């Protein structure tokens, strides 16, 4: 069967209005805790949930400019773990070059490429970038 | 976990560690049978369990190991264990609960590895968008860095200081005289961790044979190393902002190993941690409570990290001199930290005879956690 | 291994096993929830050790099982275990361990496996380098029981005929129902006399077992708690002396181990659970432990005395054969299904007057010279009146 | 490059042209006999004596193999065959399948077990049915 191209409708919506994607994030109903698409709340093991839009913007917590990476993946490559102010931490690839990024440096959510399916097509997903 | 009764380690095993055309099996045999020795046991029908920690050869790494030296049998429960690189570790743990509880009153715990004649699924968040381990320590680097004004050459300086140490051990892998600049300089893999910052894959085994306080006198042991405490916990999930310049399970492990045995951080002679990368150590001076909060820096910069310091940080080399098989370190550096306090180690023996050692071991680790596993030691001086 | 105090079985969690397209985390995760809730476990910190049994699949089970349940953390030590097919068992006896020993009051076995979402001894190792298969291994040991007792390929085949029909109304079983000693002895030959329908499969799947002190048992209000009357591991002897293959020295001295250790004789076993790999497997077991005497295994079967009117109803669940064999599951979900039996819960496939006795039984692996790496066999009674 | 031959150890073959021969070991401190070993299951002593085996055995139990190890020509036969030394070698024995029975005598002959990885036979000890 063909491999994936877009990670992923549970993480990442795109707005049929053509509007600007977003990350989605998911509040038990009976706990009200936030976290990631899950098939069971972690706190209080609940099964009910209510989406909650995420943030576009975010600070680079941290960051490392990959030299040597996952294989298969071109190199250099940059990823980091990008905190929300819903106080959510999202690991991401930044776009742009190495020795550019900073910490607590302000990011936007950006699409593009994060690797090759097993199709040898591009997995279209989530990144962060530079605000202009 | 509280030991019901005391337990001690009699003899110890420990193979070379580097790259072997030996496999795990053989390995083991040779660190289990040194420890037996070492022990006074010339015979196989007197250990009464074995645990065995690995992490990729067997799903029945113990049996292949005793199989060569007739102790698999009817008097021989052995059962193997993996929690990554905790897994040797935990095989000693294993077999101090055995003798704690009174199930046992002499076991064995084996931890051994070949990789040299041989991580995570995609579906792992961070390993689809092309998460690496030496990337995920080097954020850690990155944010301490950030936030204490520590340079690549303090990275570095852990490096030096632990090959330093693996000189004059002949069980060591890569040892002797290496400068900051070589370190800094060799092959970038995730900014701040250059190759030389980074553990390497290697092959070796160790073996710890524990007693109860009327087995070490049974077997004649001159030395005896009482177990003050032994801690093993899993690692706490959450996608919540966490200082990565602290380590969850690391403090929770340290601070409950501190409570249990009534030994504090300050009183630990030598450490064997979990060295995979230099920033790994240096935040765990931090974590361990060798230190104050931000002050690991400091405490590298002043020399309180080796020989002459407050407490001698990896004798052995660690990780950075030994290199990782994943189910030996754990036992590695419980068979080291008892030398030393045997006062054994001939040229890279630890100056005044250290009295407390302590031994760390992590391991996994999906996204959301710091670490799957963690396994730490309190070993003390059992005789005068 | 002696119980320095009783343990019982609180709740237990198994998953159907079969073809999953969810991974071992997943499907210990299942396993590990529905036995808590069987426990009436509302505060998981209650729960002081796990210890979950993987063969292929992680370095770190039981952290990736736990992970979705918000248990890993400074009040769950995780320790995973591997002996092979072993490994399920295992990690309940590890479980028992910290209870009987008063180092915990409540602690969880899992055993997990998903082999069949991935793509997977060395030449070293003398019989291999030879060409030895596992099922030519369990082959020869078929070839010696039919020239020392005269048994045929017919009788072989009967083993996967009984466990098919035990199996047939267990929702939880991969294969089962009706099947003819003539499809068994005409599937395809592997290693003769095994035939394909005498082999057990490859399958996913995942069980749990949660124990606890008899206090434990009374704090979570448990109506039917299941003692542990005893629990044995070992390890195989190594030679290369000529043995009695219709024989099994490891299991042989595993059985009687746990006969003297728990005042229970195999003559009182209602239902067993065995290592039911390959046919004869079964039947040579059924002398091994001591159910029937040295030589009469082959009428012990045919007399119908390993099924629901004789002594010991063998493979109730329909043992590997039906299930298929998920390495680090097989061993934890023979103990949860024997649970639901001296429950009475498994309603189609209950075996008659409701057992009072259930064993249980894992070998797993060896190498040249061994017959088995390691046997693990728990001895499972009512505990309530 | 990868073995040719299984095993020096285990297996004699002498140059002088002799019949070959099976190699075993006893302890000369318990006197256990074994195949090589750097030291005995036993007792642990690395002090040895080679004791040459008989070249005839009896087939134990044998198995004839349709769906073998993966490299394997198939079909093939494997067994193990009883020494008079109190012995059990596991070997592949030659000819057809459903032609053995067991307690049947037989006699050691050199012949191909495996391809190496050089794809070159490897050439081993086998059994076969006595003339
Ligand atoms: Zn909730
Ligand atoms: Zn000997």
């Amino acid at each position: 069967e063909p491999d994936i191209t877009f990670f992923h409708p549970d993480i990442l919506e795109v707005p049929k209005d053509g509007g600007l994607p977003y990350l989605k994030g998911y509040r038990c109903k009976k706990c009200g805790q936030l976290d990631f698409k899950t098939e069971m709340c972690t706190n209080c093991w609940s099964e009910e949930f209510e989406m909650v839009p995420l943030s576009r913007r975010g600070k680079v917590y941290s960051f490392s400019d990959i030299y040597i990476g996952q294989q298969g993946l071109a190199t250099p490559y940059i990823f980091a773990y990008v905190d929300l102010p819903e106080n959510l931490r999202v690991f991401a690839q930044l776009e742009g070059e190495v020795d550019t990024y900073r910490c607590d440096e302000e990011v936007e959510l950006t699409l593009g490429p994060i690797r090759m399916n097993n199709d040898n097509l591009p997995i279209i997903s989530y990144k962060f970038k530079k605000i202009a | 976990m509280k030991l019901q009764r005391e337990v001690y380690i009699a003899g110890v095993g420990e193979t070379k560690f580097g790259k072997h055309t030996v496999d795990f099996d053989v390995l083991g045999r040779e660190a289990a049978l040194q420890a037996m020795n070492g022990s006074n046991i010339d015979r196989p029908d007197m250990i009464q369990s074995a645990y065995v920690g690995n992490g990729m050869n067997d799903m029945t790494t113990g049996q292949a190991v005793f199989r060569g030296l007739g102790m698999c049998g009817p008097n021989l429960p052995i059962i193997n264990v993996q929690s990554a690189c905790s897994a040797g570790a935990m095989a000693v743990f294993c077999a101090i609960k055995d003798v704690a509880t009174g199930v046992t009153d002499l076991s064995i715990g084996v931890g051994t590895e070949n990789h040299t004649m041989h991580s995570a699924a995609r579906s792992d968040i961070e390993t689809m968008h092309g998460a690496v381990m030496t990337g995920k320590y080097a954020m850690r680097a990155t944010r301490y860095m950030h936030e204490t004004g520590a340079t690549i050459e303090d990275l570095a300086m852990i490096t030096v200081k632990n090959r330093k140490h693996a000189t004059h051990n002949p069980y060591a892998w890569f040892k002797g005289a290496i400068t900051v600049e070589e370190v800094v300089n060799s092959r970038m893999v995730a900014y701040p961790m250059t190759l030389q910052q980074c553990c390497g894959i290697a092959d070796g085994a160790a073996a710890v044979v524990v007693g109860s306080k009327e087995m070490m006198k049974k077997l004649g042991i001159a030395k005896p190393v009482k177990v003050a405490g032994v801690v093993v916990e899993s690692g706490p999930y959450h996608n919540r902002p966490r200082d990565i310049t602290g380590d969850d399970i690391t403090e929770t492990t340290s601070e409950k190993l501190y409570e249990e045995s009534g030994i504090g951080p300050k009183e630990v002679n030598i450490l064997e941690l979990h060295d995979a990368f230099t920033i790994a150590e240096l935040l765990y001076y931090e974590c361990m409570g060798l230190c104050k909060k931000g002050d690991g820096l400091k405490f590298l910069r002043d020399g309180q990290s080796t020989y002459g310091g407050q407490c001698v940080v990896s004798p052995r080399g660690g990780l950075l001199s030994y290199g990782h098989p994943i189910g030996a370190s754990g036992a590695a550096q419980i068979a080291q930290n008892v030398k030393q306090l045997r006062g054994e180690c001939g040229g890279y023996q630890v100056g005044p005879t250290p009295k407390v050692a302590m031994s760390h071991v992590t391991g996994g680790g999906l996204s959301g956690t710091e670490h799957a596993a963690c396994t730490m030691h309190m070993l003390v001086k059992g005789w005068g």
